[PDB]
């Protein structure tokens, strides 16, 4: 089903990145989103968002250019920036360097997204 | 006929080298199939064997972790040194009839070593508590 | 026969990787790691980087003349703990040779005497016949 | 080469050929190989 | 229980654990069997011990591909002042051995070879130089030794 | 001719990989092996 | 004799890097028996199963997994017969080649026809792992192509 | 055939000399790879073996420290003299079933010597405290 | 990464000298310097300084000529004088004489730097 998986040679090998690539937006689903776990119990995710290691990269918000040149992100949104840092390890899921390179890249985009969210949390409350 | 076996022995030693390396090559292929959503490995492995993949560093050779496929005279005597040690522990009541069957169905010289060390250590603690239990019963009668 | 020609290429490519030296946060102990080329090196922490070219095992399969499948980095990289370029394919074996030469096999050293056995038994069979 | 079954005709005579045929070249019979393979097969077992 | 041990016991264990693992890893008895066949053929049994990939590794040397200079009348090959080793290596073996020292133009030299066997001539010189050193005599501070 | 292996992973595209297989169909000489004509006579 | 067992080369040499990896495994089995057991009914059944694994080492857990993978597949595939056919190739052409691949998610081991394998850039190397390029050409069943590449 | 083995024995004695020196040469190469940030040695060595490099003087031959690679008749009898001594200590309850397995998986004649000396010294102190414990129990009843 | 290391033959061999050769000055770094340990806890070092055996050779100060002719130092600063006494043992990290020669040279430059620092401590307080 192509999303963060390498389904070759009779197996199901992944790099850990969870492409939630079906359903639709939280407004479009009768169940209000794809549920990825009873943990909050409604862990609801939509068709654009990307999940790595229980961290969800949101497709709604976008990359500020100060957070684009710094941290060297590539995509327009944060989900589309997470889909470009996994493009190497997607077809070589079992290399140790790619698991090193993904673990480092997924942390950069994570701290980039938390940095953009604390900006917008301060932006509207001000 | 033993000296005529020496003329062809050189052909067997390279054969045992290929069998050593093809089994190390098969083992590393098998380590990679584990992380591929195959439920067959949940029947041929343990629960602890299923969780070795959860730790980081299962991408490398086992010879980089101290494990080697080995069919040599040292390994064959180490198996029978552990087998005769088990029967010597079976009689004199140091090893159970339950775990002697586990050594018979073990396939690992580290597994069957740990079972010999287990049943010894269980029984010596049972003998240690049985010694004090009879001693305290003797003293509480005298008290 | 109704069978398909299956060609499989196994080949080592050259992968650019980065060797990054970082300092342990707790102790002043320099550490070494190997990363892919897309890694963003963390200066402001002293991470200085060098980039190397390194073997990487690849694989590809052609079926007939028109099917092209499994063209990707070989997913069993027979990896070593300290050398990133040391890998191979699944293909394991040996030549039974002597001192970097071509193998003088057991059939090769007996084939002269089998060819001579065939010539003398030919003379035997024409002597039996006549 | 002698252990690999190759006879150099220039090593056992002064040559007055280069074609692989017995009317001017010589068959080599490997009678030295079995002797060496005992000793390496014994060394395997020591 | 390491108080029972000695310094010579700790060293004799480390030496054996290094030798126990690598005899079984490399199947070193087969390496020695091939060189004994060289011994009964040319009278020469040569082995090279190097570091490749951070590992100690042991190889047997083709006697036709090793030049020994300034050895003297010495029987042993350790007693030579200069040795040249020339063999044709795989391009993967050159990148497995020199990946950390090959420059990008050196890697461009390897891929842009014509490849008409496709192996690389690898010449390795081993030689003894002359180093100037100093022998300093000092007195112990505590004793006049 | 075999395409360039000294490339980034971005430029190892689907036509780059198809070029390596097309070269393999174009296709044997080794230094420590006999011919396949030699071995087949032995078999 | 065919006793090809994965052994620890130095079974009395445990380090702290092996002790930390053992502690991660033991705590991971703590969490899953905490979830899977329903409220002390079967918690002390799992607990008696887990306590005898404290006697083990990291190199013991790895040496068991390696043997169980090798014990089952030697008996499943009858791998000694695979090795017997390649030894017959060894006494004929001087070449014994085996391929280990994943087919259907299983590790599988095959012997290679020496007439249907091309080895390139190996050097003067004796071993077939030391080649930079190998081409394998055989004529396959249509069922074997669909059993191998269906996905 | 023993006198025909003598004709070729001279060829084997120089062979065992090369194997002695190439293994000493391999051991010194391995001592230098230790100080090169290789984590494989953290799996094949102990913790005490990892710390021999911390002391100064690991650049020199082991034969300058008293260690020699040796495959001679004295070493082979010293191994079996220690093996039969262990089984003689196994029965009569001087050596444990735990540590007899450690002698079976030891590879060092200094290691397995120290284990025989350990279990003897532990048990004789346990017998020494058990002698006084029964004696003081006898006297405290009489007192 | 070239700084006091010999990365050859697949290994990482050093002479013990720690070239802190990235980041920048304490004024240039947001973290105020490269941290080489929690010991004082902020052990902060800059791009010029050289560390041997928990002793930092400062690149800011320079060599007085009385401390240059005496102790036979070579570089302009104390960091650049420590980079010249390690130049032999840098490419032969495993010789015993080079570890002897570095241990002696690093002590001379250390007592030279402490001698220059006690001068300047007396110089301004006077």
């Amino acid at each position: 089903a192509f999303g963060g998986w390498l389904n070759t040679q009779g197996g199901d090998f992944t790099n850990g990145v969870t492409f939630i690539n079906e359903g639709g937006s939280h407004e479009e689903n009768p169940y209000q989103g794809i549920q990825i776990g009873v943990d909050g119990a409604p862990n609801l995710v939509e068709q654009g968002e990307v999940v790595y290691d229980d961290y969800v990269f949101s497709d709604r918000m976008e990359i500020p250019d100060d957070i684009r040149k710094e941290y060297k992100l590539r995509g327009k949104t944060f989900a589309k920036a997470a889909k470009s840092a996994q493009r190497e390890s997607e077809e070589r899921p079992n290399d140790p360097l790619s698991t090193k390179g993904l673990q480092a890249a997924m942390e950069r985009i994570a701290t980039a997204q938390e940095e953009a969210r604390q900006r917008k949390e301060a932006h509207r409350e001000g | 006929t033993l000296q005529s076996s020496h003329i062809t022995e050189w052909l067997f030693t390279i054969h045992d080298d290929v069998k050593k390396r093809a089994l190390e090559c098969f083992l590393e292929t098998a380590k990679v199939a584990l992380k591929g959503r195959n439920k067959k490995f949940q029947y041929i492995l343990s629960d602890t064997s299923t969780r070795v993949m959860e730790i980081d560093g299962d991408e490398f050779a086992e010879a980089d972790y101290g494990l080697v496929v080995d069919n040599s005279n040292g390994t064959q005597e180490l198996q029978q040194k552990l087998d005769t040690l088990a029967q010597a522990a079976l009689q004199t009541q140091t090893l159970s009839f339950s775990t002697i069957t586990k050594l018979y169905t073990s396939s690992s010289l580290a597994e069957k070593q740990r079972l010999i060390e287990k049943d010894e250590k269980q029984i010596r603690e049972r003998q240690a508590q049985a010694q004090k239990e009879q001693l305290e019963a003797q003293q509480q009668i005298a008290a | 026969a109704g069978n398909l020609r299956v060609l499989r290429l196994y080949w080592k490519s050259k992968r650019k990787i980065l060797k990054v030296k970082s300092y342990d946060p707790e102790t002043g102990e320099e550490e070494w790691n190997f990363y892919p080329e897309n890694y963003v090196v963390n200066k402001e922490a002293g991470e200085e980087v060098q980039s190397f070219w390194v073997n990487e095992a690849w694989e590809g399969t052609m079926i007939g003349n028109e099917i092209f499948v499994n063209m990707r980095p070989r997913l069993i990289q027979y990896n070593r703990l300290n050398n990133p370029s040391r890998c191979h394919f699944g293909i394991v074996g040996s030549i039974y040779n002597l001192n970097d030469s071509r193998p003088f096999s057991l059939v090769d050293m007996m084939k002269p005497y089998n060819y001579l056995y065939d010539a003398i038994h030919d003379r035997l069979n024409k002597a039996i016949a006549s | 080469d002698l252990l690999n079954g190759r006879l150099h005709m220039s090593d056992l005579e002064l040559v007055l050929i280069k074609a692989a045929y017995i009317p001017d070249r010589l068959q080599h019979y490997p009678i030295m190989n079995s002797k060496l393979n005992v000793l390496r097969g014994e060394e395997s077992k020591r | 229980d390491y108080y029972t041990y000695e310094w010579q016991d700790i060293r004799e264990v480390r030496a054996n654990e290094l030798l126990n693992h690598y005899i079984k890893e490399y199947d070193i008895p087969l390496i020695f069997n091939n060189g004994f066949m060289d011994a009964m053929t040319c009278g020469e049994e040569i082995y090279q011990c190097d570091i490749v990939g951070g590992e100690p590794v042991i190889e047997r040397v083709n006697p036709l591909k090793i030049r020994i200079f300034k050895s003297g009348y010495s029987n042993k090959v350790e007693d030579a002042d200069m040795i040249i080793l020339e063999d044709y290596w795989s391009p993967g073996r050159v990148i497995d051995t020199y990946y950390d020292v090959l420059s990008p133009k050196d890697i461009k030299y390897i891929e842009t070879m014509p490849d008409y066997a496709g192996n690389l001539r690898v010449l390795r010189l081993y030689w003894k130089s002359k180093r100037k050193i100093l022998k300093v005599k000092s007195y112990d501070p505590e004793t006049g030794e | 001719n075999f395409p360039r292996q000294m490339l980034p992973f971005s430029k190892k595209t689907k036509q780059w990989r198809k070029d390596c297989l097309l070269w393999a169909n174009q296709k044997n000489y080794s230094l420590v092996r006999k011919s396949v004509i030699h071995k087949k006579i032995n078999y | 004799v065919f006793d090809f067992k994965v052994v620890v080369t130095n079974p009395n040499a445990i380090s702290e890097i092996e002790d930390n990896k053992k502690n991660e495994l033991l705590q991971r089995l703590q969490e899953m028996i905490t979830d899977t057991s329903i409220s002390e009914d079967e918690y002390n059944i799992k607990l008696e199963k887990l306590n005898d694994y404290y006697t083990y080492e990291w190199q013991d857990i790895r040496e068991v997994r390696a043997n169980e993978l090798l014990n089952h597949y030697i008996k499943e595939y009858d791998i000694p017969l695979i090795f017997n056919n390649g030894f017959m190739d060894a006494m004929t052409c001087g070449e014994e080649i085996y391929q280990c691949d994943i087919v259907g998610g299983e590790p599988v081991i095959e012997r290679v026809n020496p007439l249907k394998i091309r080895i390139f850039k190996s050097g003067y190397s004796n071993k077939v792992e030391d080649a930079d390029m190998i081409i394998l050409e055989d004529y396959w069943s249509p069922g074997r192509v669909i059993d191998t590449y269906y996905d």
